[PDB]
């Protein structure tokens, strides 16, 4: 990419991965929330929710090679 | 069997009528003239035993998994 003024970023993509969203009337996507940035974002794609109330929420589960 | 039959499996093979033990009742029809009546002498002290179920236990299901 050539050097301006910046210049375009680019990512590799290695692995396919799980991505809550939320969408407005229209059916755009608005807010994300990717399943694997951390140990609350896992607990809101098993849910479906994004603002989380507190509770008791069972049966959460490790993947292993 | 089936059908009031029973098999007994002692000492040959014999097919007999199953019975039922009769019971009374603590009902007593009053009493509004003079007339014969039959009171017990004594009694037998029974125990009789009932189970119910009330209880299982809970399931949580990751369907996908
Ligand atoms: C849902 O869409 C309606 C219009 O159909 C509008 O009130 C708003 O964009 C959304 N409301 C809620 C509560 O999500």
């Amino acid at each position: 990419g050539p050097v301006n003024a910046r210049m375009t970023k680019f990512n590799v993509v290695t692995e396919i991965s799980s991505v809550l969203v939320l969408t407005d009337q229209s059916g755009a996507v608005t807010r994300y929330s990717y399943c694997a940035d951390g140990f609350v974002n896992g607990l809101q794609c098993k849910l479906r929710l994004f603002d989380i109330p507190p509770g008791v929420y069972s049966n959460s589960e490790v993947e292993y090679p | 069997l089936g059908d009031g039959f029973c098999a007994d499996l002692l000492s040959n093979v014999v097919v007999r009528r199953m019975t039922f033990e009769k019971h009374d009742t603590t009902y007593v029809a009053p009493v509004t003239n003079e007339r014969f009546t039959e009171l017990p002498l004594d009694h037998q002290l029974v125990l009789t035993e009932q189970f119910l179920q009330t209880t299982m236990p809970k399931f949580s299901i990751s369907c996908e998994t």
